[PDB]
């Protein structure tokens, strides 16, 4: 998911932003 | 924001920020 793109790249708060519910 | 690697509840809580209020969900274990 994303925790290879949040953990291991960058997570910018707009991308993860898409993780909302 | 260019460059901030965050894992843990660090990584979340920036999601939990990011939301406040919908209450997002770490898709971790998926």
């Amino acid at each position: 998911g994303i925790v290879e793109q949040c953990c291991t790249s960058i997570c910018s708060l707009y991308q993860l932003e898409n993780y909302c519910n | 924001f260019v460059n901030q690697h965050l894992c843990g509840s660090h990584l979340v809580e920036a999601l939990y920020l990011v939301c406040x209020e919908r209450x997002f969900f770490y898709t971790k274990p998926t």
